[PDB]
């Protein structure tokens, strides 16, 4: 049970959206597209802030680095690129891995970026040390699909991998603090942390149609969420509301109750397959946004 | 070669 007042703030059509992110202080959303283009939209005025044809290959990963006025993007041409969103200047452009970049995460306070790749690794880059490769984390046995810092202790982070595991690592240490054998036999496409201090929870999504919730202190599976009808692209905890939001190649978003783990609402926004998700980092208007085959939508909840 | 999760 839950009162959900879902309003469509802004939707636009585009080529397939593979990455999406909210700016914390401007009413902007970044989308990164399978066509190699990236777009920054003001979702309040419904005007494009800036767009860039970055490459000819898919750009699967993109984040704002608001404290530097940057976007950082990673693509199937193996490269990390950074642009200043006020000028359009390309700040850096380097080959980060010898294979596709699937995911980029930004540390909340330090000048660190993580990239996960089909090269089986996560790499740590330091933009205050000339974008040095500070560490490579080895141990996964298939494509690393998702990386995320623990917001409550960002000296640690999680990687989710098609080898059916999540590994949680400490910066400066070469082996995982622990590996979760998820039992998601078709791999892990996504891993996320519950953001508030009261629960030490993580969440994983899989091509096996399931979402699983994990306690990272006991390393136990708390719940398995079933209901999606095709590959689950992502599942996240909302930063302010007691819900989980997932999206799937079945074309739906699902909102699940984070206490009972039962589905509360299924949304078919009409843009075909869902690939990516963002939640507004301050909880502004409880905003979420998702990217799909045929465009993106920004929704306000409750 | 074949690339999983190509889309």
């Amino acid at each position: 049970s839950m009162k959900l007042d879902i309003k469509k703030t802004f939707s636009n059509r585009s080529d397939r959206v593979k990455g999406i992110d909210f700016h914390p202080t401007e009413p902007w959303v970044l989308t990164t597209l399978y066509s190699g283009r990236v777009e920054i939209w003001n979702y309040e005025t419904q005007v494009e802030v800036r767009s860039i044809q970055v490459t000819e290959t898919p750009v699967r990963a993109g984040k704002f680095i608001a404290r530097k006025n940057w976007i950082i993007v990673g693509s199937d041409d193996f490269r990390i690129r950074v642009f200043n969103y006020n000028t359009g200047e390309k700040v850096v452009d380097f080959e980060a891995h010898p294979d596709y970049i699937r995911s980029i995460a930004v540390h909340p306070t330090k000048p660190y970026v993580l990239s996960g790749s089909d090269d089986l690794t996560v790499k740590l880059w330091n933009w205050e040390n000339n974008w040095a490769l500070e560490q490579t984390f080895e141990g996964h046995e298939h494509f690393v699909m998702c990386v995320a810092f623990n917001p409550k202790d960002p000296s640690t982070f999680a990687s989710g991998c098609l080898d059916r595991t999540v590994k949680v690592w400490s910066l400066g240490q070469s082996t995982p603090n622990f590996t979760l054998t998820t039992g998601q036999e078709r791999g892990v496409n996504y891993v996320d942390y519950y953001p508030l201090p009261d629960k030490p929870y993580m969440i994983t999504a899989s091509d096996d149609l399931t979402i699983k919730i994990w306690d990272y202190q006991t390393k136990s599976c708390v719940a398995t969420l079933e209901g999606h009808m095709s590959n689950v692209s992502f599942a996240v905890f909302h930063p302010t509301l007691p819900i989980i939001i997932s999206g799937s190649e079945d074309g739906t978003l699902k909102i699940w109750n984070s206490s009972t783990y039962k589905v509360e609402k299924t949304l078919n926004v009409g843009l075909e397959r869902s690939w990516c998700i963002a939640t507004h980092p301050t909880g502004r208007k409880n905003y979420i946004a998702s990217g799909f085959d045929n465009g993106f939508t920004v929704l306000s909840l409750g | 070669g074949v690339k999983l999760h190509y889309e």
